[PDB]
This record gives structure tokens, C-alpha cells and sequence, in this order.
């Protein structure tokens, strides 16, 4: 999971 | 927004759509390319091809279970492009590049047309 | 093999499937969550959810145009998860995390369940 | 395009  | 994003989600979805295609699950159309038949999902074809997007947004053609392609279309070139639609991988070889490029032009798959042009230019 | 790969292909396919969903094109099922209704593509739901994969591979349920979820399922939690299925982006907030995790557990979306557990653990 |  990432900060887009 | 303040959303979080799962990096591998799009790839995982496409992998599962290909698994459903291999097991012939919820495929709703057969693409006829001369003597050869290819089963697929209309939504995936529309998502990958400008030609299929036009065909399946048409009020009469959206309901057809069989689509016949132009007789000049090579079945192997179509098979390679269908595999690309479902996997992101293109089996481009010296022996098939001309058929793949002509099929990608007909199907309106601009990124495939672009890489075929570049690979051809390099060989000249 | 000796294939070449287009990095953005899976993301581009998913973006187009979401555009078809927004315009209600070739959606073949309505998911009923108490008073709320959500239109979607069966193939995408199966590709993202262990519960929908089980439902639509069932010889009788594969043909249903309406699926009713358990009454304990929160419509907002479902909406957030449906948006995630079609975009890879999860709108996870303090006010919705419990409903999102419970819906992801029911839908069998293991990567969503995992991030909800981690975000909850950090707040404890 | 890349070599996967
Ligand atoms: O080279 C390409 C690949 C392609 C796909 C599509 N597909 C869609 N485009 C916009 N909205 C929607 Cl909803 C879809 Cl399905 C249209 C044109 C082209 N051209
Ligand atoms: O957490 C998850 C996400 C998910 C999706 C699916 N989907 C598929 N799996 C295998 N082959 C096929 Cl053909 C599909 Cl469609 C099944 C289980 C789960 N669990
Ligand atoms: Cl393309
Ligand atoms: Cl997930």
C-alpha cells in the first residue's frame, strides 16, 4: 500500500 | 482525496480476468478470424481496443454473441494481441511483427502500433 | 518466453472498466445492500472478491441479475470497496474503518483486511 | 515497454  | 493505493491491484485483477478467460468463465462473445474462433469478455476487449469499444457501444452490435473480423486479419496476429490484452505481454517476433502491427492498426491499439513501428525502424 | 511488457497496460484496462461502470455500459448485475443498489460487472467483482468468485462460479447464481448481501453489511462500506475494486484506491478513514474491514472480511478481500488491521493496531 |  502507498500514498498515490 | 486522502485514499491509499494497492500497487499490485490492477495487475491482480488482470491476472484473474485471464484465469476466467482460460476456464471459459462468463465469456460473452466469440471473435471469428477466418477459420479460427476466440472466446473473450466484451468488457476487456472494449477496455483494450478502440475498434471493440466502438462495436460494443453500438446499440445493435452490443447484443451480438459472434463478431466476424475482416478476412485480411491474420488469426495468429489476433491471438498474440488477445494474449496481450489479458496479460500486458506482447510476443513480438521477426516472423510475426508485420501481422501483429497490421492487426493492432485494425483493432486501434495505439501503444502496440507504436512499439511495432519502433522495432521495424531499428531493423531498417 | 521472449515477450515485451507494457507497464501501464493493467492500470489502463482498469481505468477503462471504471469508465464503463460510470456510464453503466455492459454492467450485468445489481448488488443490493439493504436500501441501496450498486451496478457492476460480474467479472470485475469475481476478480476482486473471494465471495463474488464463489457466487458467480455457482451454476445457478452465475445467471442471477440481482444479488442481495447480508443485512449486516453497511452500504457505505460496500461503496468504498466497490470503488477500490475499480480503481486500486481505498478511501479509508477513522469514521469508516470498522465498516470497511467488516465488509472486506465478508467479501473475502484479504489485502484490504490486512491494511485495516494494521491501521487499527497503530491507533491502539 | 520493458523486458519483464
Ligand atoms: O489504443 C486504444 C485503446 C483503446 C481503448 C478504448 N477504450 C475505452 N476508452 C474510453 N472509455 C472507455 Cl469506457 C473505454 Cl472501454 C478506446 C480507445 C482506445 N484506443
Ligand atoms: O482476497 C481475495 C481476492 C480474490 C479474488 C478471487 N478471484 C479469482 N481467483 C482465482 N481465479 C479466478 Cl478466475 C478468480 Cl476471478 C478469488 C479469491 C480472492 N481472495
Ligand atoms: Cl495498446
Ligand atoms: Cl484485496
Amino acid at each position: 500500500w502507498v500514498i498515490p | 482525496d486522502s485514499c491509499i493505493q494497492f500497487t499490485r491491484h490492477a495487475s491482480d485483477v488482470l491476472l484473474n480476468l485471464n484465469r476466467l478467460r482460460s476456464r471459459d468463465i462468463l465469456t460473452d462473445v466469440v471473435i471469428v478470424v477466418s477459420r479460427e474462433q476466440f472466446r473473450a469478455h466484451k468488457t476487456v476487449l472494449m477496455a483494450c481496443s478502440g475498434l471493440f469499444y466502438s462495436i460494443f457501444t453500438d446499440q445493435l452490435k452490443c447484443n451480438l454473441s459472434v463478431i466476424n473480423l475482416d478476412p485480411e486479419i491474420n488469426p495468429e496476429g489476433f491471438c498474440i494481441l488477445l494474449d496481450f490484452m489479458y496479460t500486458s505481454r506482447l510476443n513480438l517476433r521477426e516472423g510475426n511483427i508485420m501481422a501483429v502491427m497490421a492487426t493492432a492498426m485494425y483493432l486501434q491499439m495505439e501503444h502496440v502500433v507504436d512499439t511495432c513501428r519502433k522495432f521495424i525502424k531499428a531493423s531498417e
